[PDB]
């Protein structure tokens, strides 16, 4: 294929997209030759990767830790806008899947149940699933889920963005040196690089390699991942839902950054390790049900020590403090139980996490319409009706009714029409 | 199951005839003098380092001939504002109420021995141990800097209205602020101004920091004001202790009086619109427990509040 | 809900050591 | 074996509150006229 | 399943599924197959 020379980046005003040369736009991304370097050098590592047994190629960009996440968001939007045209299907949900990658061992039934819930949520909301870029654990499992999802889709394929720390990738050395527009570079997962041992997942549709001038160090991409998801969430006016299954210390840091950036998290209880620690901490601090009156800080400390292995009292204090800091705000943590509650209530937990945010009320009603939960939409409308709130309700009722007609939900159409939505004051999204 | 547990703990709820058998478990490491040693780098000083000392060499009863502290005074303090004492501490009377510009200042320490005055320079010596640093540092007043802390508490309640219960005790909840200077969560409070009492200082600092009402947000509705006045009319001084504040030196140390405003019903606390102002960044309701990581010795203050209210800690 | 409230108020029901901060 | 050291803090917490309930003469079958057992009883009660 | 116990469960699930087939209990067969018992790793009691 002929390499692109110019790209269309959407303006900061949000009113149209302007076309400019790729090297001019791509100048804003930096790399570190060593840890000591701060100002940096031009990146020169971007393009497409071709994986064995995969028809489509996946774009990759290596960027630095100090880079603006809005610029990376513009990069993803510019490629999708280039490939599928200007009017591509915008996401109404960003689903971040994080957790255990090496020591991610789980019983088959728990995977299948989480997989079923994740697959349904993803297929109903056209969600962008952001996991890590490597070929291990829950991310690899999520990759298999979106691989199966990628076959029944006809035109638009939702990106499976993998954000990974550069420096751990075995094909990292080959991709950076050379001619900047690398179209269709072959990725060799079985090739033996001596210092690094972690390969990229072949089912991910796009790759962001975060660089900080280090080699074989993990957890450097956590702050950028939370910031990028938050930036994406503000740009598309869509809720971001993080899902935590098992996990090590960096998953704890991922959840900490997520709760600090305002992004709600859904912790899967009963999967073991860090998720059990987070669920135990949330149940100790907020849950008024009776089973949790014997919960103590000492048993929580014992759980942190037995799971993470901090090897020192100060480290144990910092992890325990971070775990307690995650579940400080009860709205931002939603605990799902795969062994106590029902099988079909994971989507209710995801919807509760969506509903727990502050703004994007029209989108929240749209999200309730996608999951086919009228009662939730009815309760939100009833609360808005009791709380006066006439200005916010009148501005978003028309678009929601329109959206309900487009996605074929007649019960939602009758509900929205009952809540003072005049049929002839409906407006189209684009301008004729 | 909730009533059965509640009635059950309402039944078997509970120095002479008291025996400690922990010596059989630990051995020679039963108790140690685990005193406070401030961190090496003084905060907001541009990299100025103290003279490092071990925690077993700190008390003033012990001789310690190898002691060479560093003399440091902050530029803000050295510029002489209204709340800062003069650089020459002569003619100032310690351990009694002293009048500076017709305004009353406390100057009395909660230490039983009292403050001793050095004969050579006239500067006070801290009775709570050595800190490896002379001079005033970031503190404006020689000797005891009186701080007032405001612990506004309410019972941690569920949406149904029932109080959350952990370890057989009721769970508290306090207003916590994120400090502007070092970004650690803390109890609202501040230094006692000249000519003012603990009552005014406690109320004024809580209004300035936790609510942000100090000439920067807006005027309160005036029906809400009566509720806040009702909340502030019943306060109990729970402790008057020495702060483990990292800005403490040998000639200036922070000592706090803690005032607890407890909301039994929870009605007045729920009408507060928390918004960080003045020298506080963010303010929020935070659960009281023993694993809290707070600034200075505020965990000890929260321990005293829960001890007085028979709450969980 | 009535007994829970009644038992709850039957528990944490309650001039020296008294401070008035209404002057602020 | 050696105890896990988090469990040790719990056992120390249990043993810090003991009340001497009795100091009585034992009805021990090994007692004689020149040697008899007398006991001090220490009660460690776990309320929770 | 909640108590981890993966070693004791994996050693006995095959023989139990086999026993369920011999005594004609299909509900127990579906239950044991749902609890991570691979169908082709079933072993006979005697040696041929
Ligand atoms: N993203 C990763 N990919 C592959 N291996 C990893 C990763 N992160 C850590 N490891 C390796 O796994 C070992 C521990 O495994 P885990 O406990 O699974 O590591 P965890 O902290 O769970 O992973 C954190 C990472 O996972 C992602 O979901 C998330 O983005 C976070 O950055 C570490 O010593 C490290 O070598
Ligand atoms: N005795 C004091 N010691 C140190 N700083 C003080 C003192 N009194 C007032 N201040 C000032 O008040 C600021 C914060 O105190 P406060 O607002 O009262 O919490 C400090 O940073 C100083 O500018
Ligand atoms: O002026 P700031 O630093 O805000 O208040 C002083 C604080 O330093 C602590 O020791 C006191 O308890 C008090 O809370
Ligand atoms: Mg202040
Ligand atoms: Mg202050
Ligand atoms: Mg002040």
């Amino acid at each position: 294929s002929v390499a692109a020379k110019t790209l269309l980046i959407e303006n900061e005003d949000g009113k149209g997209s302007t076309r400019m040369e790729v090297q001019d736009f791509m100048k804003r991304f930096h790399m570190h030759a060593s840890e000591d370097d701060k100002t940096g050098s031009p990146s020169t590592a971007w393009g497409t990767l071709r994986f064995p047994t995969k028809e489509a190629t996946a774009p990759y960009l290596r960027l630095s830790v100090n880079d603006d996440p809005e610029d990376a968001l513009l990069f993803v939007k510019a490629m999708l806008a280039q490939k599928y045209g200007e009017t591509y299907d915008r996401p109404s949900l960003i689903l971040s899947v994080t957790g255990g990658a090496r020591n991610f061992t789980l019983p088959p039934r728990l995977e299948t149940a989480i997989a079923k819930g994740l697959r349904l949520a993803a297929q109903r909301t056209n969600a962008w699933v952001v996991t890590g870029g490597t070929n291990t654990g829950v991310m690899k499992l999520t990759g298999q889920i979106m691989e199966a999802l990628s076959k029944t889709q006809s035109h638009f394929i939702p990106p499976t963005i993998g954000i990974a720390t550069y420096g751990v990738i075995i094909g990292g050395d080959d991709m950076t040196r050379g001619e900047p527009p690398k179209i269709g570079l072959e990725y060799e997962m079985h090739k033996k690089d001596p210092p690094k041992t972690t390969p990229l997942d072949d089912n991910h549709n796009l790759f962001l390699l975060v660089d900080d001038g280090s080699t074989n160090k993990f957890g450097k991409e956590i702050k950028f991942r939370a910031a990028f998801e938050n930036a994406a969430g503000q740009a598309f006016a869509a809720p971001v839902v993080t899902i935590v299954v098992q996990g090590g210390p960096g998953t704890l840091g991922t959840a900490l950054q997520a709760v600090r950036q305002g992004t709600p998290i859904v912790v899967v209880d009963g999967s073991g390790l860090a998720a059990d620690v987070l669920a135990y901490a949330y149940n100790f601090m907020h849950n008024p049900l009776t089973r949790f009156k014997s919960y103590t800080i000492d048993d929580l400390r014992q759980k942190v020590a037995q799971t993470f292995n901090p090897k020192s009292s100060q480290q144990l204090t910092n992890l325990l403090d971070s775990a307690l800091e995650c579940v400080q705000d009860p709205n931002l943590v939603v605990v799902y139980s795969l062994q106590e509650s029902g099988i079909d209530e994971f989507d209710d937990c995801i919807l509760k996490a969506i509903f727990s945010s502050q703004g994007k009320l029209g989108n929240k009603l749209k999200q309730a319409m996608y999951f086919d939960q009228l009662d939730v939409a009815k309760r939100a409308l009833s609360e808005a009706s009791k709380n006066g709130q006439h200005n916010e309700i009148a501005a978003c009722i028309n678009d929601n009714l329109m959206a309900a007609m487009m996605h074929n939900k007649p019960h939602f159409v009758e509900l929205y029409l009952g809540f003072d939505a005049k049929i002839y004051e409906l407006k189209p999204s684009e301008e004729v | 199951i909730s009533f059965r547990f509640s009635l059950d703990q309402q039944a078997t709820k509970i120095p002479i005839n008291r025996l400690n058998s922990a010596v059989a478990v630990h051995g020679h490491t039963a108790e140690a003098a685990e005193w406070y040693v401030p961190p090496e780098e003084y905060p907001k000083s541009g990299g100025v380092k103290r003279y490092l000392i071990d925690a077993s060499m700190v008390p003033l009863s012990i001789m310690c001939p190898s002691y060479d502290p560093v003399e440091y005074t902050h530029p803000s303090v050295a510029a002489q504002p209204v709340w800062a004492d003069p650089a020459d501490p002569r003619k100032i009377k310690f351990n009694v109420k002293d009048e500076v510009n017709g305004k009353v200042v406390d100057r009395t320490s909660c230490h039983p021995s009292g403050i001793s005055i050095d004969s050579n320079t006239g500067r006070p010596i801290n009775p709570w141990g050595r800190t490896g640093m002379t001079g005033r540092g970031l503190l404006g007043k020689w000797g005891v800097n009186q701080a007032a802390d405001t612990v506004v508490t309410r019972w941690k309640r569920s949406p149904d209205g029932s109080i959350l219960e952990r370890d057989g005790k009721k769970v508290l909840e306090f207003v916590a602020i994120q400090r502007q200077d070092n970004k650690m969560w803390a109890i609202p409070g501040g230094f006692v101004d000249n000519g003012e009492d603990v009552a005014l200082t406690s109320g004024r600092e809580f209004m300035e920091e936790a609510l942000g009402m100090g000439t920067s947000a807006d005027l309160m509705s005036a029906e809400s004001k009566d509720s806040l006045a009702a909340l502030f009319s019943s306060g109990t001084i729970v402790a008057r202790i020495y702060c483990e504040d990292p800005r403490n030196t040998d000639n200036a140390w922070v000592e706090t009086t803690c005032v607890n405003f407890h909301d039994e019903s929870g009605r007045h606390a729920a009408r507060l619109k928390l918004q960080g102002g003045d020298d506080a960044e963010h303010a929020r309701w935070m659960m009281v427990h023993g694993g809290l990581n707070l600034f200075a010795s505020h965990r000890t203050l929260l321990q005293h509040v829960t001890s007085a209210l028979n709450a969980y800690f």
